[PDB]
């Protein structure tokens, strides 16, 4: 990714600032959010894929460069994000069951 | 989104269609904190690590058995994230397990 | 300069208006005073 | 005959200029130190102090004294092409502008360059309310900017389209009255600087995979519409019909990165050429291009101090 | 409606604005905003009544917007009462209708030309391909090549292919309708061939392209068919919606529009004053009296005879103030005698300028096109000739006067005392001339040189006044203080005019006069002294200005002997009529010249005028350029 952020700088640090406005909107910006369920024992929580895309192109000739190249990032942010997102929100999943298993295989265990 | 890292550089993504604002002047991320709330959803919700933010039960204070879209804590740009992956590893498995 | 009459006139308004609100409230003021009394 | 009263002033303003010492110290220093080496400087007397966005501010100011004002002071043919230069500035104002007023994102989300056209003239163009009037507010000032958007205007009034079909359309405007300016080195480097946006843009727009005909830029010379079509299709072989062109180090190159850091020096080793230009321009051209490159460089290294990058990661970028 | 207590706006040069004030007042308004600065304290405004506007603004671009679609624009005329409302549904069906049909015709004409193109080399394809369109054992490609282009290509194919294509042709001119068929295996070595060639596939838009070819051919074939009559029908309605609806469509952009300054003016005014003129408020007893007259300055927008005709207009223009020093208005019957008189011709050169006057209010038929000079129908705006009536009278004047010199001017190039010319002879009036002649040449131009003189004194007198009744003591010595030189000025011309007067005479009076000058002069101190050598540029400029006013003049009436006494031979009465091959000529070229020269004397008068004497337009400063002032 970085690579395109640390990239930004070169001839456009300072046109970040124009950029901010002039590459922004090609794309709903923010939510697409679509809200999944994984059911299972560890029950339902949601997951999701924000499936809406977070775009890039927008603008012609290729614009000022650096832009398009860096802003084709944003997807490598994107869409990966996603691995992450999904595989935690399993582990709030998989934390509950262990938690409250043992809770009651010590209740039956140790008092019953 | 929701974004915050370094703020400057989370501009880049947040920018085609995606979201953040937050700044750095709270380095607990009340730059999340609040704006999370501010609807209470966005796409996603995601941090830099500077902008401490595993202190999540702040937000989950705030939240209470909401179900937020929920962080990446991240450093912002490259200096090795490969110990808080092999810890956020640890995160879990020395602490929702019999891993210790 | 006349400016001042047009620009003064929307206040005489006013403090007449306010006035309204304080005459008002001792209507209510006064409806207490035989709310608690008649009660008693 | 007379750019005498340009070519003293100019070569007196040269002498601001730093050692190429300076980009290499610069690769190990520090962000104090940074500030330090920046503010003993020439961008660095106004330099707002401590911090990363001081420094950028500060190129930008800078500029906007050293180069920004030049074109009024008297209005011969090299005094235009000054005007052409901060009309860049201009026309990714405008064209920031119009995506503002088109996104419903308001008056304040918009900040600008240094041009011709200043902030007085933009802040009507924002408050004009349409297209129709946009185009009337750059009549203004009258430029083949302003020429460019009312021929655009007659079909679309609308920000992509307009922008897109505009900047073509713009750089074929550029390319005649550039035929009607008269430094040779100018109509050479506007046929080379042709080839190099049209090198850049089918580099970008490649695998888009289409026709070199709906963007192929004109006025190329070691391009035509097919080794822009050839390129679109993501042929770098293109490039390596490159042999003896003074573009000859893009040939071996595979992407885009690599591709542009060629290009900017090789219009560079042009641009530094027109020194002790008879006319000025040639040279003052050259110290606005070396002042780029300089200035381009003095915010790299500053992000390689300021944010305790690497020196490899500047070190690549910092050389032509 | 709006503006309940109820508005009038009144606009106008900056200073006349207390004036102005006073009128309003006087007019039975009460109310009266903001008058000096701006900003009303309860008389302001809210967006709910914006929005309303809003949606008149909606309704009045809307109607405005189909007008387009259709072509032409409303005029100023009938409005009528509406609801707001009333009028943004009234616009919504006929528009959506008539918009509709202006979608499909577009569409409709892009259809008629591509399918016209496409259909023939796409018949060739087919023609050749059949039976193989369908296979996709087998593949075959179309691509059009020119006929050069079919070794090129061909050598591609031939690389790749070898011989396992077979490779056809067909011809429509222009190239050749080409198909390399190939097996389906063999596709890319093919495809890659027309790459490494450049040559381009016969894709077509749509469905259309992508399409097994006899299929394809059969709808591009109708598309072809169909289109002009199609456009024929949407065409017919559209034209229909204008013929219809240009009345209605013009109610009620008058209303939209009328109602949408009205609205806006309700606006501007509630917060802020028209700027330096004058709002006010009406209850509807006051209501009635107030706009019809309050005398000439401004600007509202509403809830012998010869010489009196646009100087009649004038008197209004000097009632504007702005100073105690005069306004503009003199140009006007100053110009006159003049600007004719520069005209002094003859039988061909002045005389026959009627002609166009009487084509100015009777017409021309005999070449293209005009037909009333008051209905003023034009190539480029029309509108301005019905407004320049007012010149219509001065030109129509301007000829007949103009023409009358020229026949003072022929009371001394006929009569055969007065010079050797003829009475009225065989040939024509005018006739072998001689006001060319040195001596009486120069009368001529000595007679020019007086009207000069005039202009001096009127300038800088008028400076006088400046500073007089604009109280500036700089102005006032400045305009008086130059006049303390003249008298020496007199002296040194005089010298040499009479050859003997003064500059020697009344040059030891110039050595007095020399003094005089500069002590009021250094009364304001000035270091601005070195100017005054400028100043003796000027006077000789009156002269000769005015010269050429009559050299031209001159020049040009004795052009009229090389046109028409004389050319080619020497001209008689038939090789005189071997010049009228010329003679219908020089009328035109006599045109083009006179246009030319009318406009020295303007720049003679704005050299006074523009040095700020009597004139407050001059680099901007309000008032307008004279261009467009003296007219009316």
């Amino acid at each position: 990714a970085k690579e395109a952020y640390a990239a930004l700088l070169l001839a456009q640090a300072f046109d970040g600032p124009e950029v901010v406005a002039g590459a922004a909107l090609g794309v709903p910006p923010l939510e697409g959010v679509e809200a999944e369920v994984e059911n299972v024992w560890g029950s339902k929580v949601p997951r999701l894929k924000a499936t809406f895309p977070d775009g890039a192109l927008l603008s012609p000739v290729g614009t000022p460069a650096y832009t398009l190249e860096a802003s084709r990032a944003f997807r490598r942010y994107a869409e990966a994000l996603i691995r992450v997102a999904n595989t935690e929100t399993r582990l709030k999943k998989i934390g509950e069951e262990i938690k409250k298993t043992t809770r009651r295989v010590n209740a039956l265990e140790q008092v019953v | 989104m929701a974004v915050i890292a370094d703020p400057e550089t989370a501009q880049g993504f947040r920018l085609a269609g995606l979201e953040g604002y937050g700044a750095s002047s709270a380095e607990e991320a009340q730059s999340l904190l609040e704006t999370l709330v501010e609807r209470g959803g966005y796409a996603l919700v995601a941090v830099d690590e500077a902008l401490l933010p595993d202190p999540e039960r702040a937000v989950e204070r705030l939240m209470r058995g909401r179900d937020l879209p929920v962080l990446l804590p991240i450093a912002g740009l490259k200096e090795a994230f490969q110990g808080h992956d092999v810890e956020g590893y640890m995160r879990e498995l020395v602490r929702k397990t019999i891993g210790f | 300069g006349l400016i001042k009459s047009l620009a003064e006139k929307e206040k005489q308004l006013l403090e007449r208006l306010e006035a309204a609100k304080k005459e008002a409230e001792e209507r209510v003021k006064r409806a207490e005073a035989e709310a608690k009394a008649l009660l008693e | 005959d007379d750019f005498a009263y340009l070519n003293a002033r100019v070569r007196v303003r040269r002498g601001t200029l730093l050692k190429e010492s300076f980009f290499q110290e610069a690769l190990d220093l520090s962000f104090a130190d940074f500030l330090r080496l920046l503010s003993e400087t020439v961008y660095g007397g106004e330099l707002a102090g401590q911090g990363l966005p001081d420094v950028d501010r500060a190129v930008l100011r800078t500029q906007a004294k050293l180069v920004g004002d030049l074109p009024r002071l008297v209005t011969g043919e090299a005094r235009e092409a000054v005007r052409l230069l901060l009309l860049r500035n201009d026309l990714h104002n405008l064209q920031a502008l119009l995506r503002a007023k088109a996104t419903g994102r308001p008056f304040e989300e918009v900040l600008l360059l240094p041009g011709t056209l200043r902030e007085e003239v933009w802040r009507q163009a924002y408050e004009a309310q349409d297209p129709a009037g946009m185009a009337q507010v750059l009549a203004v000032p009258g430029h083949p900017l302003a020429r460019a958007l009312r021929a655009v205007l007659r079909e679309t009034q609308d920000l992509a389209r307009v922008e897109a079909l505009l900047a073509k359309r713009f750089f074929e405007d550029v390319a005649k009255a550039a035929k009607g300016l008269d430094q040779p080195a100018l109509r050479d480097y506007l046929a080379l600087e042709v080839d190099a946006e049209n090198l850049r843009t089918a580099f970008k727009l490649q695998g888009s995979g289409l026709a070199p005909d709906a963007f192929f830029l004109k006025g190329g010379r070691f391009v035509d519409r097919v080794r822009f079509a050839r390129l679109m299709e993501g042929d770098y072989a293109v490039l390596d019909e490159l042999s003896g062109t003074p573009f000859s180090g893009l040939s071996g190159v595979r992407d885009l990165k690599a591709l542009e850091r060629g290009l900017r020096c090789v219009l560079l080793k042009e641009a530094k050429k027109g020194v002790q230009d008879p006319l000025g321009v040639g040279l003052v051209l050259a110290y606005v291009k070396e002042r780029e490159w300089e200035a381009v460089r003095l915010r790299l290294l500053a992000r390689r101090a300021y944010f305790g990058l690497p020196r490899a990661q500047v070190e690549e970028e910092v050389v032509c | 409606m709006i503006a309940p207590m109820e508005k009038l706006v009144l606009a106008g040069p900056k200073g006349r604005a207390k004036e102005l004030l006073q009128s309003l007042q006087q007019a039975g308004v009460v109310h009266l905003e903001t008058l000096r600065p701006e900003a009303l304290s309860a008389y302001q405004l809210s967006p709910e009544e914006r929005a309303e506007l809003r949606r008149w603004e909606a309704v009045s671009a809307g109607a405005e917007h189909t007008l387009s679609l259709l072509g032409l624009e409303a005029e100023p005329a009938r409005p009528f009462p509406e609801g707001l409302e009333a009028a943004e549904k009234a616009l919504s069906p006929i528009q959506a209708h008539a918009e509709g049909l202006t979608r499909q015709k577009q569409e409709l004409e892009e259809e008629l030309a591509l399918a016209q193109a496409y259909l023939e080399p796409l018949e060739r394809l087919a023609a050749l391909a059949h039976g193989l369109d369908k296979s996709p054992f087998l593949r075959v490609i179309p691509f059009l090549l020119t006929e050069k282009e079919l070794p090129l290509v061909e050598e591609a194919l031939r690389k790749a292919l070898e011989d396992r294509y077979l490779l056809a042709h067909e011809a429509y001119a222009g190239g050749v309708a080409a198909l390399v068929v190939v097996h389906r295996k063999e596709v890319d070595q093919a495809k890659a061939a027309l790459s490494r060639a450049g040559v381009a596939e016969l894709r077509l838009p749509g469905a259309l392209g992508e399409l097994p070819l006899s299929e394809a051919a059969r709808r591009l074939k109708e598309r072809a068919e169909a289109a002009p009559r199609e456009l024929s029908e949407v065409r017919q309605h559209l034209a229909k919606l204008a013929r219809e609806s240009a009345s209605t469509l013009q109610s009620l952009w008058t209303r939209a529009q009328d109602e949408v300054a009205r609205l806006k003016a309700l606006e501007e005014l509630a917060s802020g004053r028209f700027g330096f003129a004058l709002l006010g408020y009406v209850p509807v007893k006051a209501k009635p009296k107030v706009e019809e007259a309050l005398a000439r300055h401004k600007e509202s927008v509403v809830y012998n005879p010869p010489w009196a005709k646009p100087f009649e207009l004038l008197v209004s223009f000097l009632n504007t103030p702005k100073y105690g020093t005069f306004d503009p208005t003199p140009v006007v019957p100053v110009f006159f005698p003049f600007w004719f008189g520069m005209i002094v011709g003859d039988i061909g050169y002045a005389l026959l300028f009627y002609l166009v006057g009487r084509w100015l209010s009777g017409y021309v038929k005999r070449n293209e096109p005009l037909v009333i000079d008051l209905f003023a129908l034009k190539l480029k705006p029309q509108v301005i000739g019905k407004l320049v009536h007012i010149l219509n009278w001065m030109v129509f004047w301007t000829v007949v006067w103009g023409v009358i010199y020229g026949e003072f001017f022929g009371t001394f190039l006929e009569h055969l005392g007065v010079f050797g010319t003829p009475e009225h002879p065989g040939l024509i009036p005018i006739l072998i001339h001689r006001i060319d002649t040195a001596k009486t040449a120069n009368l001529l131009i000595l007679l020019s040189v007086a009207f000069g003189v005039v202009l001096v004194f009127f300038g800088l007198a008028l400076r006088a006044y400046l500073g007089l009744k604009h109280r500036h003591m700089a102005h006032f010595w400045e305009g008086v203080g130059y006049l303390g030189g003249l008298v020496g000025v007199l002296a040194l011309a005089a010298s040499y005019l009479g050859n003997l007067q003064a500059g020697w005479l009344q040059g030891l009076m110039y050595l007095g006069f020399g003094v005089f000058l500069l002590a009021v002069l250094m009364s304001r101190i000035w270091l601005m002294i070195p100017e005054i050598f400028t100043q003796a540029g000027h006077i000789l400029s009156h002269i000769r200005i005015y010269a050429v006013g009559a050299a031209g003049g001159i020049l040009a009436g004795l052009l009229t002997d090389v046109g028409f006494a004389l050319a080619e031979r020497l001209g008689l009465l038939g090789v005189l009529l071997g010049l009228l091959v010329a003679g219908v000529l020089h009328l035109l070229i006599l045109l083009l010249t006179t246009l030319g020269h009318m406009l020295q004397p303007i720049r003679l008068l704005w050299v006074e005028f523009f040095t700020k004497f009597g004139f407050y337009e001059e680099n901007g400063r309000p008032y307008r350029p004279f261009k467009s002032v003296r007219e009316a």
